RNA sequence: UCUUUUAUCGAGAGGU
């Protein structure tokens, strides 16, 4: 699924077939995050249902999200130089 | 999962080392502080609430539950039945049958005296309307806020919430 | 729906913040250490506590939950390490910009040198953006040959008065040069990395402010390298070669060169030091450093693998049309896709295509089950997965998927309101019709479908001009939708009637073409 | 183990010819030994999962350093429909 | 915007590469077709 | 906050056909799931017709919401805007 | 000698040094090494003794043996490590020699230890980092762990278990304190597939096939003469067996 | 085009991106505000006020 | 502390549910969820001031699931717990090794070393209790304490306090 | 009652 065709449907203006054709019909993925650090290091379990964020002591104010496997991949590795991205669920201006 | 009004606080450079709660020092975290806001952002200050007032409104909002469930037409236990669940059953039984037999006030004309006499910080405005003291030691011994703040006039405070307050 | 439950509040992106990391961070996100050179454990499987598989990390076998969080292998994001150094390193990507702030300011008391006295600067201190701030500033401050150790009655601004040297760039180094005082000898030293974190660590935060970092983010004694992350397996995976052998990816070899070279420097400078042996084996550390995270470093020879072929450093997995911001997440792989050959048909209306049977019945389409509909999905639910009209999968709602194939006696399946039932494609769906390589917006067009024999596509003539197509042996593609929503944009917005007139020029694209022309006339 | 069946082997992992073989259907039976019950593991080499041909001719002969070597020669019958290509 | 770049991107893949014409004239030069399109889009500060 | 009140509305009163298309899809959504529909249900079962059916006779129960560039928005009623 | 003009100048102050003869020298009797060669590299092993010379060592080693249960090694295939069993050995292949001390296929096993002779050269004696399994080789709440949750003695083990207080255990004060309870926070499917078939009716009639998938009343045949497997019911085929073509009755 | 050296000037600059463009919001798999998504729909309620009273939420 | 604390609750409606009485089921869940859980950020929330006027406005149907987001904004009267907070209690248990102090919504845990060497449990007392000359605590006394400790279980809270001080004891 | 495996890097020959 090219680039062009991505520009293609971008000129009809379809915006749900292309977050479907770049989402589901793909590779889907969950990631829990925090709320004050801002980064995909959350230690998480579900049967048990308890969460953890070392790096801020913070068991209250996480956040789940949906985003391609390929975007946590690319993430991890860019960390994996020492350049941090944030990731923030709310504006501030 | 249930919030409130506050947010923002965010993290900065520095970590914050008064954050601990100690209400001998005025310290009750960021969430019962001086200054909140309402539901629409306005500038609100803080509502503590004593012993008589406190009995006095929950009577208030629940009897309005009670006759507002019943289209339009008193006691303790009976009025914390208006509610659902169980949680409020016992936990709101007990806090009636609390904050009942410790009523310094069991109407809403006094509390009106009252409320004129105290209008100063909310949380030690309703503790002298909570605690009943004897002397001035016994309000500055349960209350070490009291301390530096040269404005007593609390002696004759004493003698209107004694001498008002109705037999139990 | 594909998820396990939990109990986080689901949001979105809004903003995102770039920035460097501090090593304090590091030490605190990171769970386990490394220590170890060796792969393995032992030979007796598993992995090595201390090596670059301890299972604190990432997990990628059947069985093994990992120990860390503890789900299975379809559940943990990975889990990051971090490993020491007995000395500072620069970084390869930050080297131009050291050099500029070691130009900026001043080689011992850690000082700004020029002050708002000066208009320029005084007008320089304003500016909004950070990147042209530091460009009118090192505009200036790359001509104040001392640290005043005052200020332009004597006022004093903290300096140190001393002079001050150049810096250079070779390789992989910066050199010192002292022009002493008309004109006394040079002295040309090493500005090793220790040094220049000596100095960064001193400097004010309104310089921090005015040099145009930001003090909560960029730190300028950030960019020297001194702990180092590592990543978890998930981005490091081991093939298996020829099922008995199994090779690792060049992260691994190149994190395990890291380390050995990092118990060699321990030694040397712990005991015999014939100090020609020291820099050479640290220079070699550094040259480590250097090309794990660059392998095209312009300068010196390429790090070859053991075969003698150049390393896969990470900075060459993202850019280029192959790697991951073009290949990956600009246009990936998609699923529900035909790819096949066209043939002519003057016996269709203009908006239909013709489908095989095959691509019918491999094709598929949830639909839920109501009131108005669950008749016609009891029959095809009875007419099995091998028979056109019929249906495959049936979908339960909290997460099961009923295979028709293998489940043998199905006559007994009764449907609840609710469930999802993955029919064959059938007649009149609207599917999305594609040829590359697409360039106007008219060769992404949705038909009808139209189950046909045989095994080729099929066209009305009169749309063979916005695909530049014709029936010479060339191949198009089918995608096909899935949920509601998106079916109704594509017969409301990607139909082919609302196609006819271009916007590039205010005239059609569809005309007469070929026998039916020649013929009218 | 893999998928297809294995019923169509004779006896020492060779398929003979003469016999039809189809999706997936395995014609060479070869295992591994398992480095020190149930100690092998399977090395087989299924037909392509897009043929329908009959088996024609099979080849047994040793290679270069002196242990066995196999081939196998499957046929089939084409014949033009809608869709293939033509010149003068 | 996307569709002015291929409005204009479209009619491009389609034009001479050379275009020649008063090519028998050295006296008149003159750079039409492909390469004056992409001395247009980057401003070279030197035409021919 | 930012919202503007019923008389100082100044967006275009009609039916665009990104919004149109939307609503379909929407209004076909939930009539999958078992809503409550509100028209007189004939002779088609396809979700999609019956929701172009019930569009025709202007029935859909939903507020449009216009963004307005800097931060502020709109509320159209989807029974006031002009059906074309 | 690499080409380019590569020497360099060392100093006066340096040239000693440069000279220095040499203290690893290590090896007790007693402690553990780690194996470096055979099918025990890896091992941990007592050091035993040395040779009167000086070069080989008599080292103590779990074996790794098979009882010669496959004879008529290298270290990629080297059996399991387990202590000799002299018992095992009569039964399934051994010459005595003392008391606990076995000589089994030329080499010694006393005690359930192998002992075998190694270059010192062939051991390693520095920096050993015992293994997880090195190291293991050489009133219902009552006993969980609890971790204090309002109290001073962080986790503890339950030793008793009353109505009001908990007796809980610490681990590095290693004293029984009672705590509230509360306070305590709790830390193949049918006969007829693959086999031959006739069919004896439709379309179809009198052609080969292979039943491919029987599931239930309607069957899979893959025809023999052209390459497709048709959907027909079990009525239609007729099957091979010891007796002619016979219906579904086989 | 040039994306890792730009990743670095953005990295030790803390230039703060802020979500606005299609392919920010597209390669993180989300609703990009163009045609389709420049509006949302909220459930309305006034004329809910106009079903029969017994289609309720209970 | 108790107090009058504006909260704000988002109610994710279902499709199904969109029938002729949708706030009212929404204060229906609303009333169910909020009163009486226990927050470490507000302690226990006791009882909502004015329950069936609240404006809970309208609901933005969120894009691709087909729900709606309802943000309830009422106002309650919370408790909550602070270190160095002094309160009253009516006590529930006693036990050898300390006494439990109802403090309303919770129950506070006072440990043997935070009670003076002058009250001694007395098993052999009917009902049982701390004894001393003039001074008794039994089952059902009222009790000045300081909240000194406070525990967060996420769900529920734990204080712990004292009285081996001044002005804490019998009343 | 499911399920069910296709290395890797590189080179070349091709089709619109
Ligand atoms: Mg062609
Ligand atoms: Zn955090
Ligand atoms: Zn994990
Ligand atoms: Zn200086």
């Amino acid at each position: 699924f090219g680039e062009m065709e991505r520009d293609c449907m971008i000129a009809h203006g379809a915006a749900g077939f292309l977050k479907e054709r770049l989402m589901e019909a793909s590779d889907a993925f969950r990631v829990h995050v925090c709320g004050i650090c801002g980064l995909m290091s959350v230690i998480a379990n579900l049967k048990k249902n308890q969460f953890e964020c070392r790096s801020c002591k913070n068991k209250t104010n996480i956040y789940q999200l949906h985003i391609p496997y390929a975007a946590k991949l690319l993430f991890q590795e860019l960390m994996a130089m020492n350049i941090a991205p944030r990731l923030y669920t709310e504006r501030s201006g | 999962v249930s919030t409130s009004t506050v947010g923002a606080r965010r993290r900065r450079a520095k970590q914050q080392v008064d954050d601990e709660e100690n209400a001998t020092l005025l310290r009750l975290g960021p969430e019962f502080a001086l200054k909140q806001y309402d539901h629409d952002g306005n500038e609100h200050d803080l509502i503590a609430l004593s012993l008589s007032e406190s009995r006095l409104l929950i009577r208030e909002a629940l009897k309005a539950r009670s006759r507002a469930r019943n289209g339009g037409v008193i006691d303790d236990d009976e009025l914390a039945k208006v509610t659902s669940g169980a949680v409020a059953n016992g936990v709101v039984k007990k806090t009636l049958d609390y904050l009942n037999t410790f009523a310094r006030f069991k109407d809403e004309e006094t509390c009106t005296a009252v409320d004129q006499l105290l209008h100063l910080h909310p949380f030690e405005i309703a503790q002298l309307s909570s605690l009943g003291c004897e002397d001035v030691d016994e309000a500055i011994t349960l209350i070490p806020s009291l301390a530096a703040k040269k404005e007593v006039n609390l002696q004759r405070i004493l003698d209107e919430l004694n001498r008002l307050e109705d037999p139990y | 729906s594909q998820f396990p439950y939990s109990s986080a509040p689901l949001r979105s992106v809004k903003e995102v913040q770039f920035g460097l990391l501090s090593p304090e961070e590091i030490r605190a996100i990171s769970v386990v250490k490394i220590e170890y050179p060796e792969i393995m454990d032992e030979s007796r499987q598993r992995p090595r506590e201390g090596g670059l598989n301890d299972p604190k990390l990432g997990s990628i076998d059947r069985n093994f939950k990992c120990q860390t969080c503890g789900e299975g292998m379809a559940e943990c994001p990975g889990h990051f390490g971090h490993m020491e150094l007995a000395k500072p390193v620069f970084h390869i990507g930050f080297i131009p910009k050291i050099k500029k702030v070691c130009e900026c300011i001043c080689m011992n008391c850690g000082k700004l040198l020029l002050d708002e006295t000066n208009p320029t600067m005084a007008q320089a201190i304003r500016i909004r953006d950070p990147k042209k701030r530091f460009n009118a500033v090192w505009q200036l401050c790359k001509t104040k040959m001392v640290c005043e150790a005052d200020a332009p009655k004597v006022v004093s601004r903290g300096g140190c008065g001393n002079t001050q040297p150049v810096v250079r760039k070779d390789g992989m180094k910066l050199w010192g040069t002292w022009k002493k005082s008309r004109d006394a000898q040079p002295e040309r030293k090493l500005l090793t990395p220790g040094e220049i974190l000596n100095v960064f660590k001193h400097i004010s935060p309104e310089d921090c402010f005015r040099l145009g970092f930001n003090e909560d983010y960029a730190r300028p004694e950030w960019m020297i390298i001194t702990v180092l992350p590592v990543p978890p397996p998930q981005v490091r995976p081991s093939i298996a070669m020829d099922e008995t052998t199994q090779g690792q990816d060049d992260l691994t070899h190149k994190l395990s060169d890291i380390l050995k070279a990092n118990i060699n420097v321990q030694k040397l400078e712990m005991d015999g030091s014939p100090q020609h042996i020291i820099n050479e084996v640290e220079q070699l550390l550094q040259f480590h450093v250097a090309t794990y995270m660059d392998n095209d470093i312009a300068g010196q020879p390429q790090a070859l693998q053991k075969s003698g072929r150049p390393v896969k450093a990470i900075r060459a997995r993202l850019k280029g049309k192959e790697g991951r911001l073009r290949g990956n997440l600009m246009g990936k792989r998609v699923d529900f896709s035909a790819r096949t050959v066209i043939s002519g048909d003057p016996n269709l209306e203009l908006d239909q295509v013709g489908v095989p049977i095959s691509i019918a019945k491999t094709l598929s389409y949830p639909e839920t089950v109501t009131q108005y509909n669950i008749h016609r999905l009891t029959e095809y639910v009875r007419n099995g997965p091998n028979e056109h009209p019929g249906a495959k999968y049936v979908i339960r709602d909290n997460g099961d998927r009923i295979d028709l194939r293998y489940h043998k006696r199905a006559g007994d399946i009764v449907l609840q309101y609710g469930w999802k039932v993955e029919r064959h494609l059938m007649d009149d769906d609207p599917v999305l019709f594609n040829r590359q390589p697409s360039l106007h917006k008219m060769s992404m067009m949705a038909h009808r479908v139209k189950v046909m024999p045989y095994s080729t596509f099929r066209l009305n003539l009169s749309v063979t001009s916005p695909y530049n197509a014709d029936f010479d042996g060339d191949e198009m593609n089918l995608h096909v939708p899935q949920s509601e929503e998106t079916r109704a944009e594509l017969s409301q917005l990607c139909a082919v009637p609302l196609q006819i007139v271009s916007p590039q020029s205010n005239k059609p694209v569809m005309g007469i073409v070929q026998d039916t022309l020649c013929g009218v006339r | 183990l893999k998928h297809g069946t294995y019923e169509k082997l004779d006896e020492d992992g060779l398929i003979a010819p003469g016999v039809r073989v189809s999706g997936d259907d395995i014609i060479i039976g070869k295992t591994t030994p398992i480095p020190p019950y149930h100690t092998k593991r399977d090395a087989s080499t299924p037909l392509r999962s897009t043929e329908n041909g009959i088996v024609d001719q099979v080849l047994l002969t040793t290679n270069q350093e002196g242990l066995k070597f196999v081939k196998v020669r499957m046929r089939t019958t084409k014949v033009p429909q809608i869709g293939d290509k033509f010149a003068s | 915007g996307v569709i002015a770049a291929q409005s204009i991107g479209e009619p491009a893949t389609q034009m001479t590469l050379n275009t020649f014409h008063y090519a028998g004239v050295s006296s008149k030069n003159v750079t039409l077709g492909v390469p004056r399109l992409k001395e247009i889009l980057n401003v070279a500060k030197n035409i021919k | 906050e930012l919202a503007i009140l019923k008389e100082e509305r100044t967006t275009t009163p009609y039916l665009t056909k990104y919004e149109r298309a939307r609503i379909l899809g929407t209004r076909a959504l939930q009539i999958s799931m078992n809503a409550p529909v509100l028209v007189d249900i004939e002779g088609e079962t396809d979700p999609l017709q019956i929701a172009m059916k019930e569009l025709s006779q202007r029935k859909i129960p939903l507020v449009i919401r216009r963004y307005l560039p800097d931060g502020s928005y709109e509320d159209w009623g989807c029974d006031e805007l002009i059906v074309d | 000698v690499f080409s380019n003009n590569s020497k360099f100048l060392v100093g006066i102050v340096e040239y000693k040094d440069l000279l220095r003869p040499v203290s690893d020298v290590k090896l007790t009797r007693g402690s553990y090494v780690r194996v470096k060669n055979g099918k025990f590299k890896g091992d941990l092993a007592q050091v035993d003794e040395v040779l009167e010379n000086g070069l080989e060592a008599r080292l103590k080693l779990v074996p790794r043996l098979d009882y010669g249960k496959d004879l008529s090694y290298t270290s990629k295939f080297r059996p399991a490590q387990r202590l000799f069993s002299e018992a095992e050995a009569r039964v399934h292949e051994i010459r005595r020699d003392r008391d606990g001390f076995v000589t089994y296929g030329g080499e010694e096993y006393y005690e359930g230890f192998l002992y075998k002779t190694f270059r010192l050269q062939n051991l390693i004696v520095n920096s050993i980092n015992p293994t997880l399994n090195e190291l293991s080789l050489f009133e219902v709440k009552v006993g969980d762990t609890v971790r204090e949750f309002t109290g001073e003695r962080r986790q503890g083990t339950i030793l008793h278990v009353y109505r009001n207080f908990l007796f809980l255990r610490s681990r590095e004060i290693v004293e029984n304190q009672g705590v509230f309870v509360t306070s305590s926070n709790r830390v193949g499917r049918d006969p007829t597939l693959n086999k031959t078939v006739k069919i004896r009716q439709g379309g179809y009639k009198g052609k080969i096939g292979i039943v491919k998938e029987a599931n239930g009343d309607r069957f899979r045949v893959e025809l023999h003469n052209p390459n497709k497997t048709i959907p027909i019911p079990c009525s239609f085929l007729l099957i091979e067996s010891t007796h002619g073509w016979v219906p579904y009755e086989d | 085009e040039e994306t890792v050296e730009i990743l670095f000037e953005a990295g030790a600059a803390a230039e703060l991106d802020d979500c606005r463009g299609v392919s920010e919001n597209v390669m993180l798999g989300q609703l990009a505000p163009m045609g389709t998504g420049a509006f949302d729909v909220m459930i309305d309620e006034k004329l809910l006020t106009s079903l029969p009273a017994d289609y309720a939420p209970t | 502390m108790f107090f009058l604390k504006d909260l704000s609750l988002i109610l994710t409606l279902h499709p199904s549910y969109f029938g002729p009485q949708m706030n009212q089921y929404l204060r229906e869940k609303l009333l169910t969820d909020v009163e009486g859980t226990c927050t470490g950020q507000f302690g226990y929330i006791v009882t909502v001031l004015d329950g069936m006027n609240i404006d809970v406005g309208k609901g933005r149907i969120i894009p691709g699931s087909g729900s709606a987001e309802f943000e309830v904004k009422y106002r309650a009267v919370v408790w909550k717990p602070f270190k160095g907070e002094v309160v009253d209690a009516i006590v529930s248990n006693v036990s050898p090794i300390g006494f439990f102090a109802d403090v309303g919504p919770l129950n506070v845990f006072v440990s043997t070393r935070l009670i003076p060497d002058n009250l001694v449990y007395n098993p052999s007392n009917s009902p049982p209790a701390y004894m001393s000359n003039d001074e008794l605590i039994t089952k059902g006394s009222k009790v000045r304490l300081k909240v000194v400790g406070t525990r967060t279980d996420v769900n529920e809270i734990y204080a712990i306090g004292s009285i081996k001080e001044d002005f804490l004891g019998a009343i």
